[PDB]
């Protein structure tokens, strides 16, 4: 899951 | 500590063929949902693992609380974040009129007749986001506790601003079985969508496997 | 007037391969739902139509209900009404467990952890009957306010014999999400067991159309 | 919904 984890990270 | 002006200033921060209309919207939804999650207090403070597995869990019914909320001054309709009003005709003649008429007869009407405001709309979102329920949690006693802690102060928000209505609490959260159901129902008809393929990554990634 | 002791009472006196043995069941606890339903204050002074229509919306949800409960003495399985233990792997064999699992850590290990009683179940199983939500009611205002009479009532019960529990009253109200997925879950299994026809009649009727 | 009906009735 990419998007969600690279956008929960910064 | 899980303070109800907090939860108010993460909603007040993220302020903005009709199936088409409705993906598009969500998915640009998404992004802002998360940027919402991390003004929730003690959200980020989770591990990462968790953030995402409390998000895929949660992510279809904070959306549907949201457009419901948002569309209670509009008459048989639902406004969208991207500016465009659906109505009820609408959805009708798309083959989607169904789920349409349930968002407006069980969540819709029932915020506007009751005036919910925004801070009892975040609380009830951020009790849908810390769902203890949620498959493969590392700590879903901590999960438990911060959603004890939002609804905690949700009672006590409500018994000050509304004293005259000692039910208003208990009414509330009698809408999140609701919310639920139409949750399901609206992640069925995603499915199909996907299926007869005539939908963007983040929602995409959204209706993917774990 | 919605008296919790006389829900306690509708409780007391209705007191008694795995699929097959889960439908039976089933079926024969529908003719104990009705008599439970006319115990419970006002139901049978509705329009004939209504109860017809509250029994109908309601029924899954009020049979799980009540198998979960009665099962909380008992590790890893449910005790049906017919006086059978279902245990966990039995189920997981049965292609089941999913399901399965979801009772049991959803409903039944949080009625055990805080000991959910008799009249706390037959209060929420009253909430779950009044349904205001119901399609086609003749009059959706009646049924909405015997659903808060039952949650007045019940919040005075727990404030009551509970008074070092503050939570309980919006914890146990917080299970009927859960509740409402796992009634749902339950249903399409029902349809696809109907479908691949290797279910008694009264049951059946609850699978028809409207 | 022959038999919901005819349990209400009595």
């Amino acid at each position: 899951h990419k998007i969600l984890h690279r956008l929960l990270q910064d | 500590d899980m303070p109800v002006e907090r939860i108010l200033e993460a909603e007040l921060a993220v302020e903005p063929d009709p199936v088409t209309n409705i993906c598009q919207a969500a998915d640009k939804q998404l992004f802002t949902l998360v940027e919402w999650a991390k003004r929730i207090p003690h959200f980020s403070e989770l591990p990462l693992d968790d953030q995402v597995i409390l998000l895929r869990a949660g992510w279809n019914e904070l959306l549907i609380a949201s457009f419901s909320h948002r569309s209670i001054a509009v008459k048989d309709g639902i406004l969208l974040a991207t500016g465009l009003h659906v109505h009820r005709n609408s959805a009708h003649s798309a083959g989607v009129g169904a789920i349409f008429d349930r968002v407006l007869t069980e969540l819709v009407s029932k915020m506007r007749d009751m005036q919910m405001d925004k801070t009892e709309l975040g609380c009830l979102r951020a009790i849908v986001l810390f769902n203890p329920d949620s498959k493969g949690l590392s700590n879903p006693a901590e999960v438990e506790a911060l959603r004890e802690k939002v609804y905690a102060s949700l009672e006590a928000y409500c018994k000050h601003k509304y004293p005259e209505q000692p039910g208003r609490f208990a009414k509330l959260l009698l809408r999140l079985p609701a919310l639920r159901s139409i949750g399901l129902k609206c992640l069925e008809h995603l499915f199909f969508f996907k299926l007869i393929g005539d939908i963007d990554t983040f929602l995409m990634e959204m209706l993917e496997a774990p």
